[PDB]
C-alpha cells in the first residue's frame, strides 16, 4: 500500500551520512550521473547558490524522469549512496512532493531528519554523550532551554526565530516551489509561483515586526546599504554528518566579494531592476520588453528578483 | 517623473535637513529649504555648479558657432566706450539702506521699525557703441552686452572656453541703424536684467503706475545695486562684449500685450509673451569656443572693450 511505500522512504532518508561510502568501483559506472559529480558529500549544499541548484535541479530531472514507482526508488537508493547528502534530501521531497506515484507519502519531518539543525549543539552532544555514557535501553531526555547570560535583547525574538515549526516551514515552502522549477521539463506550471515568493516572504517579515512591536522594540530596519557592517549573530548549531558546525559572525566588517560574485554586481543587479520597475517594464532576453502589467507585474519581478529560472532575464 | 527623478529639488532638501536627516531631534531645515533664504548659503553655488554642469555636457554635444551664425553682415562694430566720471572705469561702493519691519512683524505702538542695511552699488554709466552700418538701407540689431574677468587664478588669460562660465549679462535691447557710421548709447538704468524699482508697501498704499500687473512687479528681475561685480580698490580688469546680431531674425512673431513688465526681460522673461529672443539664452557663450583667446573669437559684428571695476572702501 501507500503506507508500506512510506516505510520504505522513510529508512531511505534515515541517517544520510552512512548511507555515502559510494561503493562502485569505477566513477564511469553511474554515466547517468557524468554531467553532474561535483560537489562532495561531507560539503555543506546551498539552497540559494546557483550552480548548487542546478545539480539539484538535475538530480530531480532524473526522479521525475523515473517511469515508475519501483523505478524511483531504484534510482534514488543509489543516487543517494553518492551525491551530496543535502542536496539528496532537496531532490528527493521534491520529487515526492510532485511525482504522481506519491499520494500521502508524506516525508520525514525535516526536524526529525536533521535534529541537529532544529536543537542546539550542547542537547545534540549532550545526548549523543549520555547515549554512549551508560548503554542501556532506557530512554534519554534532555532539555534543550539551558541557562545562560542573556546579553542580547535580540535574545527575546529567539522564540520566534528559533522556532522549529517555522524553519521547517521555510523548508518545505522552497520544495513547493523550487526556484530551479522548468516548466516544460515538468510540463506543469507553478502557478504564480514568483509573486507568492514576494507574499510568503513579505509576510515573514511582518510577523517578524509584529513580534518585535510585541517585545517593544521597533521594527526592522531593511538592509539598503551594501557597505554596512552587519550585526552577528552565533548560531550554536553543529553537524554530526561531521565535526563542523554553521560558523558563527560577530558583527563589524563590510562586505566582502566572494569569488562567485562580487559585491558590486548585486548593486548593478538592484539598479537594473529599479530602472524597469521605473519605466514600467522589463527586457526579456529577446530584447523585447514586457510591460509590467498590475496583473502580471507582481509575478513577473518575483522570478527576476529571486531569481527563478523563470526570469526573463 | 519616475525613471528620472528629481535631482535638483532634492539636492535643496537633503542639504537643508543634513543637521537632522532621520527627523529625530525634531530641528528646522536650514537656508536651503526656502528661496528666500537659500542663496545666502555657500552650499547653493557648490550644488546649482554641479547641475549646471548636467546641462554643459548637453551643450558640449552640440556643434559650435559659425561665423556664419555669428555674423551679420554688413555691420561692423567700431567701438564701444563706457562713460562714467572716469571713462572705462566704474565705481561700486556700499551704500546704507533702511528696511521697514513693521509690515512684517507685529509693531504694537511703534509707527515703524526700520532695520538698516548696507549693500554693494555703483555709480551709473552709459555705453556709446559706433557701429558702422555698411548697407544701403536701415538695420535692426539686437545689442547683446556681457562682462567677463579678464584674470585668472593663476594670471591673466583670456581663455574663452573658460570664460564662458563666468560671462554675465549686462544687457540686451533692440536698436535700429541707419547707413553710415551710428552711435548707439545706452544707460545702465535701462537694463534688460535688472528691476528698475520694486514698490514698498506704503507706495501701494498710495497707487501709481508702472502699470498693473503682479508678483514680478516689482519684485522680480536682478536688483540694479547688483548690476556689475565688486571688483577691487585696484580695479580690476573685466572684459566688455558687444555683439550686435540681426533683430529680424532675433524676433519671434505674434501678438500680445501693451508695455508690460518687459524692464527685465533677460532673466525674467515677458508677461503672458514668448521669450522675445530666438537665440539661445546665454548666446554666444553657450557653446564651446575654439579658440585659444577670446580676441580671436571676434567677428566684425562683435567687440572687447577693457574696463576697470574699482570699489571704494
Amino acid at each position: 500500500t501507500v503506507a508500506d511505500k512510506q516505510a520504505r522512504l522513510m529508512p531511505l532518508f534515515k541517517h544520510l551520512t552512512a548511507l555515502t561510502r559510494e561503493k562502485l568501483p569505477l566513477d564511469q559506472r553511474d554515466e547517468r550521473l557524468k554531467g553532474v559529480g561535483i560537489l562532495p558529500r561531507g560539503t555543506l549544499f546551498s539552497c540559494f547558490h546557483a550552480r548548487h541548484l542546478a545539480e539539484a535541479t538535475e538530480l530531480y530531472v532524473a526522479l521525475y524522469g523515473a517511469k515508475d514507482f519501483n523505478d524511483f526508488i531504484h534510482l534514488c537508493e543509489q543516487a543517494r549512496q553518492i551525491v551530496n547528502e543535502g542536496m539528496f534530501v532537496y531532490a528527493v521531497s521534491v520529487a515526492v512532493l510532485h511525482r504522481e506515484d506519491c499520494k500521502g507519502i508524506t516525508v520525514p519531518p525535516i526536524q526529525e531528519v536533521f535534529p541537529d539543525r532544529f536543537v542546539p549543539a550542547e542537547t545534540i552532544n549532550r545526548a549523543n554523550k549520555e547515549a554512549s555514557n551508560h548503554p542501556d535501553q532506557q530512554s534519554i531526555v534532555v532539555e534543550a532551554e539551558e541557562t545562560g547570560n542573556i546579553l542580547d535583547p535580540e535574545y527575546k525574538l529567539s522564540y520566534f526565530r528559533e522556532d522549529i515549526g517555522i524553519n521547517a516551514h521555510h523548508w518545505h515552502w522552497h520544495i513547493v516551489y523550487p526556484a530551479t522549477w522548468n516548466p516544460t521539463v515538468m510540463g506543469k506550471e507553478k502557478d504564480r509561483k514568483g509573486e507568492l515568493f514576494f507574499y510568503m516572504h513579505q509576510q515573514m517579515c511582518a510577523r517578524y515586526d509584529s513580534e518585535r512591536l510585541s517585545n517593544g522594540l521597533q521594527r526592522m530596519i531593511p538592509f539598503h546599504n551594501f557597505d554596512e557592517p552587519l550585526e552577528g549573530y552565533a548560531p550554536h548549531l553543529t553537524s554530526l554528518v561531521s565535526g563542523l558546525q554553521y560558523a558563527s559572525r560577530p558583527e563589524g566588517y563590510s562586505i566582502h566579494d566572494l569569488s562567485d560574485v562580487d559585491v558590486q554586481d548585486m548593486v548593478r543587479w538592484r539598479e537594473r531592476i529599479l530602472d524597469a520597475i521605473n519605466m514600467h517594464y522589463i527586457v526579456d532576453k529577446d530584447n523585447n520588453k514586457i510591460p509590467l502589467d498590475i496583473e502580471h507585474g507582481t509575478d513577473i519581478l518575483g522570478d527576476i528578483i529571486e531569481s527563478s529560472d523563470e526570469s526573463k532575464n | 517623473v519616475e525613471y528620472y527623478g528629481s535631482l535638483h529639488n532634492w539636492g535643496h532638501v537633503m542639504m537643508a535637513n543634513i543637521t537632522d536627516p532621520d527627523h529625530r531631534f525634531q530641528e528646522n531645515p536650514g537656508v536651503m529649504s526656502d528661496t528666500s533664504t537659500s542663496l545666502r548659503d555657500p552650499i547653493f553655488y557648490r550644488w546649482h555648479r554641479f547641475i549646471d554642469n548636467i546641462f554643459q555636457e548637453h551643450k558640449k554635444s552640440f556643434h559650435p558657432y559659425t561665423k556664419e551664425e555669428l555674423s551679420f553682415p554688413g555691420v561692423e562694430v567700431v567701438g564701444v566706450s563706457i562713460n562714467s566720471k572716469t571713462a572705462n572705469v566704474i565705481t561700486t561702493l556700499i551704500k546704507e539702506s533702511l528696511l521697514e519691519l513693521s509690515h512684517g512683524i507685529n509693531f504694537g505702538t511703534d509707527q515703524s521699525v526700520k532695520v538698516k542695511y548696507h549693500h554693494l552699488d555703483h555709480e551709473p554709466f552709459t555705453y556709446n557703441i559706433v557701429v558702422e552700418n555698411n548697407s544701403g538701407a536701415e538695420k535692426h540689431s539686437t545689442v547683446r552686452i556681457f562682462l567677463a574677468p579678464k584674470y585668472d587664478e593663476l594670471n591673466n588669460k583670456l581663455e574663452p572656453d573658460e570664460q564662458r562660465r563666468l560671462f554675465i549679462e549686462l544687457d540686451k535691447f533692440f536698436y535700429t541703424l541707419t547707413p553710415g557710421k551710428n552711435t548707439i548709447v545706452r544707460n545702465h538704468q535701462d537694463s534688460s536684467v535688472t528691476i528698475s524699482k520694486v514698490r514698498t508697501f506704503d507706495q501701494l498704499g498710495a497707487g501709481e503706475g508702472v502699470s498693473e500687473d503682479s508678483t514680478e512687479y516689482c519684485s522680480c528681475g536682478w536688483p540694479e545695486h547688483m548690476l556689475i561685480p565688486r571688483g577691487s580698490h585696484k580695479g580690476m580688469e573685466f572684459e566688455l562684449f558687444v555683439m550686435l546680431t540681426d533683430h529680424d531674425e532675433d524676433t519671434v512673431a505674434g501678438l500680445s500685450e501693451n508695455a508690460v513688465c518687459s524692464d527685465a526681460v533677460s532673466y525674467c522673461g515677458a508677461r503672458d509673451d514668448r521669450y522675445p529672443d530666438k537665440k539661445a539664452m546665454g548666446f554666444p557663450f553657450d557653446r564651446k569656443i575654439e579658440a585659444r583667446t577670446a580676441a580671436e573669437f571676434l567677428t566684425p559684428n562683435m567687440g572687447l572693450t577693457d574696463i576697470k571695476i574699482k570699489f571704494h572702501g
